């Protein structure tokens, strides 16, 4: 026994043969299976380990080959989200790293800016 | 992506009982 389409789904195929989902109550359709926003992950964060998250496909066509589809963004894309993903956080702890880098150098220039204005204030004060 | 690459397929339109 499996696990019934909530109250005004409806599930049908595409002339392709592929199944979609369809939202009597609000008049839309679907390629997610609305039973899926309960099992599956909700972004890649929450993914383990080789899981996609919700309205993420794995697709296929003879002229590109293996691909995935979000239909989150409505786009599709050949390079593994997974992967980009994970490239993805490991880009912005390298941004993060770099631009505290540049923070420090710049303020260690405010600091020498500082001094040096002191050094002319004292020159000023000392001229009585 | 590709030159070829295939576009997004929005799911078919919404049709009535």
């Amino acid at each position: 026994f499996e696990l019934p389409l909530p109250e005004g789904w409806e599930e049908a195929r595409d002339f392709d043969g592929k199944v979609y989902y369809i939202d009597h109550r609000n008049r839309t359709t679907s390629w997610i299976d609305p039973r899926d926003r309960y099992t599956k992950p909700l972004t890649f964060a929450d993914c383990i380990s080789d899981e996609l998250p919700l309205g993420w496909e794995e697709a296929y066509d003879p002229q590109v080959g293996d691909y995935f589809i979000d239909h989150n963004t409505k786009t599709t894309q050949i390079e593994d989200p997974r992967v980009q993903w994970r490239r993805e956080q490991e880009h912005m702890l390298k941004d993060y790293l770099v631009v505290a880098q540049e923070a420090l150098s710049a303020q260690k220039e405010i600091y020498q800016v500082k001094q040096q204005r002191l050094e002319l204030a004292q020159q000023e004060y000392q001229q009585l | 992506r590709p030159k070829n690459m295939t576009p997004y397929r929005s799911p078919p339109p919404y049709v009535p009982p």
